[PDB]
RNA sequence: UGACGGAGCCAGCGAGUCUAACCUUGGCCGAGAGGUCUUGGUAAUCUUGUGAAACUCCGUCGUGCUGGGGAUAUUCAACGAGGAAUUCCUAGUAAGCGCAAGUCAUCAGCUUGCGUUGAUUACGUCCCUGCCCUUUGUACACAC
RNA sequence: CAUUGGUGAGCAGCGAAGGAUUUGGUGGAUUACUAGCUAAUAGCAAUCUAUUUCAAAGAAUUCAAACUUGGGGGAAUGCCUUGUUGA
RNA sequence: GUCGACGUACUUCAUAGGAUCAUUUCUAUAGGAAUCGUCACUCUUUGACUCUUCAAAAGAGCCACUGAAUCCAACUUGGUUGAU
């Protein structure tokens, strides 16, 4: 892993770096809910659940 | 530069906006009656304003100072700034055209001859002439080097607008009647016209000086011809030996 | 949804991220205001991006700076660099380019280390 | 390699030791040392010219050395490279001193003031930054990427507004008074600025040929069809003979040689700009040729503090009344070429030095540059040399303490002395000596 | 030049892996070369492969300093930095002075607040070739590390019987002429590797009458380093001792610069193995 | 070995040296068709100058300078993915 | 440039189921091994992450050195920035400051890292002390 | 306590018989404007035909023509060139 | 410390029976099986076509006229005797 960090090549574009994002310290945010769900649900969904 | 636009209001105040973002940048308050002409240098360094109280203000533009203020003898109706030669012309109310440079702030020509209010005027693109048009149904051309009127056209409709092309190709006038734009071509783009005044040293009238053949009999003087004739004469053997082809042609 | 701009200011190991966006005019370093940035003798080192160009540039935008790393003087140099080049980048992107390079000219006439750090060193003689 | 322009011989050839290809050079003023930089080596190669050896390899850039220039006065080397860094090397005399100035983006075309005080670099952002050399801090920059005409190519599928192909200058050059910069790049605009005010003086469209590629910013939408544009269709087999039905263009070739071997239209670009050292012009190496742009004083009435009493009529009255100095300064305030020529020829030889000593100092570069551009082709050789002798004797200390004002008016004068007058003097000298031989010696049998 | 040097080291170790992988074809091409030379029959494995012989038609025209030093061996003079550990004592600063006087084309760099990554980067883009980092123990210098910079090797040594020229007497000034070298019984391939490392930090081609000499004499993995000047008499040659003497022992030799310690080790001292003290250049 | 001059010289080797394949091996695009689309859209410069056609052959020393143009949306989104985007230098 | 007494604050290294005292006083259980509880003394760069110190602020003092047996419920060792000489040193450098680690050699009577704060003076010269090089210009013009 | 995150409920402000977003089609520009057709010194354009035919001119031993082939090896039968036998 | 002889030890090398395919019929064998001018239906495989996801990127650009779709406001209708 240290060698891969030495050979990152910073001109590395993927299409998944639109959806995936990064916290303040620089590490990877992994959403602990789903990735087939949504974490925030809409107002009418909240109306039905409540 | 295209960055700045200048508004001159009828209460005498120049406001300077940015053309990209549309907001007020500066606001000069010199005049008290209506500001009828604003222009600026080709280097965005000195601006010149003229109001119909008859004062031309000269401001520095980068610093917001004024460099000076010059009081003319009539209310000024229109300014045109020739930007390469830094000479701007004012149509005064006393039916004269005051040509004044912005560097040293002097009246450098004053053109008289119009009988009614000057509707429009414009500089030649080389800045040698100024063509004006006025309510006496006339269009005049002034050679501001010599300061006199080169040509005059009595045109039946009063010409309300006069503009030169930014090359020396065309004059465009606009009259009181007629929905179009009248277009003239200057014949002095193809020939040379005499700067000799109309009313109602031929080389100096045609702006030339044919250089005389020798200035003094005790002065050495080369030939009137190409400079290379001496070298051609002195080395025409080796030049032709150079110029021969590398092998003999097949006859 | 808002016009916003992010810049970075660095000295030795301090680093400061400045987010500039349109707002009411509040300048906040690490949550606290800019008028609390210790060691209090270099508070004018932090202030000079504001006083060099006037507060009328900051009257319509709100800046926030997050500063980690470094020491006291490296953090005030990171703060002033982040504020300066963030104001320049905001006036580039959302205000006119004439005010952009007027700001660049003013900061560069004061010191261009407000905008470009001195980064890779030494010299092997 | 070095070329004698007398005997037409390549007398010197300098190679490195690493087999690299050189992209820019810079010579000493006192031409002991040549210097050259590559785009694949990150070093600068320093050769002596007297001997042929490799004197040094300067190292310290971490990117390909895009441009080199020696300061013409204090002889300090300035290199600038794609690691976003301009660097100043004190080579001569025990220093081995290096001063690196960082800059915002990667540099292509550094240029150097004629007095060696400042250096102007062009960057890939689109800017021209100007730095003080001795105190390595930026004096001022021009933001040039919005007065650049970048046309749209035929093959590309992105507009000329959003293109990043040519919105920067790959070649810049100082004027010889140090006050202006001409600049060109891979675009069809060349722009010149005045570096005190950092404002665009004028922009020149270097081509309107639609046969070149990057000329039009907006391409005619009639030519864009349901499958491709109609100008990317090769109609080369509709040709009358085989030698232009032939396609011998190997595929991914850009900037090789032999225009047949590239398959695209030739793009429009300026590869080098330079100002003229003697007369108020610049040359630009475009794709169409060496475009030479020059002013001329025959047109453009541009006076210098005339008043209402300053007139061609007034000037010839002062000439006829033979106030010769007043006629000369009236013609200078008119700044009219025919009037200056008329007064200049009407002043007699008896009082050239009185007039030339009483010329005011603001009209000195005007009379010097007039005498240069007149005397190159005028026949009055002794008259022009009398005027040059009177001006250099009467006011030749003002010239020496204001070098860069008369730096292009004095180079135009010694373009007249060594190029027509010295050739004539050589001919009369050879005639004198052949006479002395042909009558002084013994021809008997 | 970051990306160039990374991909250049990548291509070099790719080529080295490809050489050790396809080095069997070199020796079996050698077998069929000498089979053509003396007309002896060819083995079954080299006799039934048809592709190798129709490559041998092409390959019949095929045919000291090693891969890191081979490109610029005698072409270019070295450039050495000598630096101490960090916050050094005065006797280590005297020793670093003595080592920078030992090696010509060496300068000395003050060490303090220099991180070893950006120190290595500053050296290998300013164009230096070797770095000598010296470590002490209460004055007594205990280690020196030599790093050859265009991704070359680092040899780490300990120093053992150190007597210093600053410590002895005012015996005068040094010579600083390009010396002659002496290497005594460096016999193994590690011995030739250490010789090439230790001697490509001297200038190529001294004078034939260059009157100072410096010897690296191996005595059971303890390289005695002495430096002598000489003047040849009528009966022998008279040796005077000048400059520091020590014994260096190689304990590590790896294949990268100083910064990483992720480099592949070519050799390092197995101390606690069962047959440790039984062989030399172990 | 010189048998490379008959065996290993090959249109696929000259084609692996093309610009989109260099790109895809440098991880600069996820596939060769994506690399073709990106350098057709004018995102990729070698050195300073923008390269516009796919067939461009990239030598060994000239593949160190294959980057994106500045003011690229792709450069902006990779910098803002790692939120190292500094808007001072436009990306 | 101090001494007390509070307060604000700012790092970068470092993550092996691995990291860590000694000597006693006694009670109870047990066949014994021992277990568990209890107890005083000595030693200590603590223990894995949070945190540094120099620094900054706020109250208070007020600048002429050290000894044991004697004597009530004074006087007999060193030392207040270190002589002659001597060594090293040119920018994130000298120096101040703390914090971690402990990597097959070396080191814990310490060694190596890591950040924090950060200058003065040279940046010329061969005059002195030395060391080196050359003494046909060769290499192709021009010039010397 | 931050969201410089999504979804909503609302104010202030802006605010002329409404506002916003998206999209299909057509027309005009995207180079500098001398008119359509044909068998063209003129006809036609409502039509070329029942004059559209004759005459003249007009034919290189160039009776030569792949400047057009991915590399190595070969070419039974072809094909090319040269000679040859028989007519 | 070098190379020969002897001795020792080690490595490698066999290639036979039968079937099938390979000749625009026929691989040499009679022990084998195939010669038909289309009508329809069902199931299956594939490729385009349009739209789209991972998942973006770039828009042959401007202006006018005309049609459409959606979200608000406004009006109308149904609606706590019950809308969603």
């Amino acid at each position: 892993l240290r060698e891969k960090a030495k050979e990152r090549n910073p001109d590395e574009y993927y299409h998944a770096m639109h959806s995936r994002k990064t916290d303040a310290k620089g590490l990877l945010i992994s959403s602990r809910h789903g990735d087939e769900e949504d974490e925030s649900l809409s107002m009418d969904q909240v109306k039905l659940l409540k | 530069c295209g960055n700045f636009g200048f508004i001159g209001s009828s209460n005498g105040s120049i406001t300077i906006y940015n053309m990209q973002s549309g907001i007020l940048r500066k606001k000069y308050k010199l005049h008290k009656r209506a500001v009828t002409g604003i222009s600026l240098d080709g280097m965005n360094r000195k601006m010149v304003s003229c109001g119909l109280d008859g004062i031309v203000g000269f401001y520095d533009f980068n610093k917001s100072t004024l460099l000076g203020k010059l009081k003319l003898d009539a209310p000024i109706t229109a300014m045109v700034y020739h930007r390469s030669s830094d000479l701007f012309a004012l149509a005064l109310d006393d039916l004269s055209i005051v040509v004044i440079d912005a560097v040293t702030q002097r009246v450098v020509r004053q053109l008289w001859g119009h009988s009614n209010r000057i509707t429009a005027f414009d500089f030649s693109p080389e800045g040698r002439w100024i063509v004006s048009a006025s309510l006496d149904s006339t269009i005049r051309t002034w050679d501001l080097p010599t300061g006199g009127c080169i040509d005059g056209i009595i045109v039946d409709n009063v010409a309300t607008n006069v503009k030169f092309s930014p090359n020396g190709d065309l004059l465009a006038t606009t009259h009181v009647t007629g929905n179009g734009i009248c277009i003239w071509t200057n014949r002095a783009q193809f020939k040379t016209v005499s700067t000799r005044t109309i009313d109602e040293l031929n080389d100096i009238d045609f702006n030339t000086y044919t250089s005389l053949e020798q200035i003094d009999k005790e002065l050495l003087t080369l030939s009137i011809g190409p400079r290379s004739k001496m070298n051609t004469l002195l080395h025409l053997d080796v030049i032709r030996k150079r110029s021969k082809p590398k092998e003999a042609p097949k006859k | 949804a808002v016009p916003s701009v992010q810049t970075f200011g660095k000295k030795k190991s301090a680093t400061a991220v400045a987010h500039v966006k349109a707002g009411k005019g509040l300048i906040k370093v690490n949550g606290s205001p800019i008028t609390l940035v210790e060691p209090e003798i270099l508070r004018f080192k932090v202030y000079e991006p504001l006083l060099l160009v006037g507060l009328d540039k900051f009257s319509n935008i709100d800046i926030r700076v997050r500063v980690t790393g470094g020491g006291h003087v490296s953090q005030v140099y990171a703060i002033r660099q982040a504020i300066a080049k963030g104001l320049v980048a905001y006036h580039q992107k959302y205000v006119d380019e004439q005010s952009k390079n007027e700001l660049k000219k003013a900061f560069t006439s004061y010191d261009r280390t407000l905008l470009i750090a001195d980064s890779r060193r030494p010299e092997p003689k | 390699r070095a070329w004698d322009l007398i005997r037409y011989r390549n007398f010197r050839t300098f190679t490195g030791t690493e087999r690299i290809q050189f992209n820019c050079l810079a010579v000493d003023p006192s031409g002991e040392v040549v210097c050259a930089g590559s785009l694949d080596n990150f070093d600068i190669h320093v050769w002596s010219v007297q001997t042929g050896q490799l004197l040094d390899a300067l190292s310290g850039h971490e990117g390909p050395v895009s441009c080199l220039s020696f300061s013409q006065e204090n002889s300090v080397l300035a290199s600038a490279s794609w690691d976003k860094t301009i660097r100043i090397w004190s080579i001569f005399g025990r220093s081995q001193q290096v001063e690196p100035i960082e800059v915002y983006s990667d540099v292509l075309a550094l240029s150097m003031r004629p007095d060696g005080k400042e250096v102007a670099v062009s960057t890939l952002k689109g800017q021209i930054s100007i730095f003080n050399i001795e105190d390595a801090k930026q004096v001022g920059n021009i933001d040039c990427r919005k007065d650049i005409i970048s046309g749209r190519f035929n093959q590309d599928r992105f507009t000329a507004k959003n293109s990043e192909r040519s919105k920067f200058f790959t070649t810049i050059h100082y004027s010889f008074d140090g006050m202006a910069i001409v600049a060109g790049g891979n675009n069809n605009s060349i722009c010149l600025y005045d570096v005190p005010n950092e404002v665009l003086l004028k922009r020149f469209i270097v081509s309107r040929n639609m046969a070149l590629n990057g000329t039009l910013e907006f391409l005619n939408s009639k030519k864009m069809t349901e499958a491709g544009s109609l100008d990317l269709i090769d109609d080369a087999g509709e040709n009358s003979d085989l030698e232009d039905r032939i396609d011998n263009s190997l595929p991914g070739s850009q900037r090789g040689g032999d225009l047949s071997t590239r398959k695209m239209r030739p793009e429009v670009r300026v590869t080098s700009v330079q100002f003229s050292p003697t007369a108020n012009a610049f040359a630009a190496a475009s794709t169409e040729g060496l475009l030479i742009y020059s002013t001329n004083d025959t047109i453009l009435f541009d006076p210098f503090d005339l008043d209402v009493d300053v007139t061609p009529h007034s000037t010839v009255e002062a000439l006829r009344e033979k106030q010769f100095l007043n006629a000369l300064v009236m013609a200078f305030r008119l700044n009219e070429e025919y009037l200056i020529n008329k007064v200049y020829e009407a002043i007699p030889i008896k009082e050239i030095p009185l007039v030339a000593s009483n010329i005011p100092a603001i009209y000195l570069p005007r009379i010097l540059k007039f005498i240069g551009d007149f005397a190159i082709e005028s026949q009055h050789i002794e008259f022009n040399l009398i005027w040059i002798k009177a001006l250099l004797s009467a006011s030749g200390g003002y010239i020496n303490e204001h070098k860069y004002l008369f730096s292009t008016a004095m180079r135009s004068i010694q373009r007249f002395i060594v190029r027509v007058a010295k050739e004539v003097v050589n001919t009369t000298t050879d005639n004198k000596y052949t006479y002395r031989f042909l009558v002084s010696t013994d021809g008997s049998m | 030049m970051l990306r160039r040097q990374a991909r250049e080291r990548r291509e070099y170790l790719y080529r080295k892996a490809q050489e050790l992988q396809d080095s069997q074809l070199q020796q079996k091409r050698q077998i069929i070369k000498q089979a053509l030379a003396q007309g002896k029959p060819l083995p079954k494995e080299l006799a039934e492969d048809e592709s190798l012989q129709k490559d041998f038609r092409y390959d019949q025209s095929l045919k000291q300093v090693d891969d890191e030093y081979a490109a610029t061996s005698g072409i270019m003079d070295p450039r050495i930095i000598v630096t101490t550990s960090r916050d050094p004592s005065t006797r280590l600063s005297q020793f670093a002075k003595e080592i920078k006087l030992l090696f010509p084309n060496a300068v000395r760099l003050n060490r303090g607040n220099y991180v070893m990554p950006n120190l290595v980067d500053a050296c290998k883009k300013s164009g230096t070739t070797d770095l000598v980092v010296l470590h002490e123990h209460r004055g007594v210098p205990t280690s020196l590390t030599i790093s050859h910079f265009p991704h070359g090797p680092t040899a780490q040594f300990s120093l053992h019987n150190v007597v210093m020229r600053h410590d002895i007497i005012n015996a005068g000034n040094q010579s600083e002429v390009n010396p002659h070298l002496i290497f005594d019984n460096f016999t193994t391939a590690l011995g030739k590797r250490v010789v090439c490392i230790l001697k490509h930090l001297f200038n190529a081609g001294p004078k034939k009458d260059s009157e100072r000499v410096i010897t690296f004499a191996n005595r059971g993995d303890f390289i005695s380093v002495r430096q002598h000047v000489y003047v040849r008499t009528r009966e022998g040659v008279e040796i005077a001792e000048v400059g520091p003497r020590f014994e260096m022992r190689l304990f590590e030799l790896r294949l990268g610069t100083l910064e990483n310690k992720d480099a592949d080790v070519e050799w390092q001292l197995r101390r606690f193995i069962r047959t440790a003290n039984k062989k030399d250049y172990l | 070995k010189i048998s490379d001059l008959e065996n290993k010289v090959t249109v696929s080797a000259i084609c692996r040296r093309r610009l989109p394949v260099i790109m895809h091996r440098l991880k600069m695009a996820e596939t060769i068709q994506d690399a073709v689309k990106f350098i057709e859209q004018g995102h990729v410069r070698v050195g300073p100058n923008l390269i516009n056609d796919p067939a461009y052959l990239v030598t060994r020393n000239m593949e160190d300078y294959v980057t994106w143009v500045d003011n690229s949306k792709i450069k902006k989104t990779l910098l803002r993915y790692r939120n190292q985007i500094d808007d001072f230098d436009f990306s």
